[PDB]
């Protein structure tokens, strides 16, 4: 569990700080703590992680 | 024109979004004359051709 960034609704895709956990083999992110959180991957086994370099 | 936009700034009333809705229509303005003289241009062409 952890803060990342990640990209909003912001029409740039303004990119903006959140507090990431994965569990259950799921990747989810907290929107208010407490409140419930919010899928970001449903099952993390059928993903693929990119490094990305052309960012 | 702007590339991929979404919608927080357009319901908050942006200023951005606002200086981004006028510089594309300013740009489909320019695309519409660009059509009808390659429309125009075009069509010259193929009775020059025949």
């Amino acid at each position: 569990e952890g803060h990342l960034f990640k990209r909003a609704s912001n029409a740039f895709k303004t990119w903006s700080r959140r507090w990431f956990t994965i569990q259950s083999n799921q990747l989810v992110y907290q929107k208010k703590y407490k409140d419930p959180v919010t899928v970001v991957v449903d099952d993390l086994r059928l993903c693929t992680v990119k490094l990305c370099p052309d960012s | 024109m702007t590339v991929k936009l979404d919608f927080e700034e357009c319901l908050k009333d942006s200023p951005r979004f606002r200086a981004s809705i006028e510089l594309v229509e300013a740009e489909v303005s320019e695309l519409e004359t660009r059509l009808e003289k390659l429309l125009k241009l075009g069509t010259g062409l193929l009775e020059s051709g025949r």
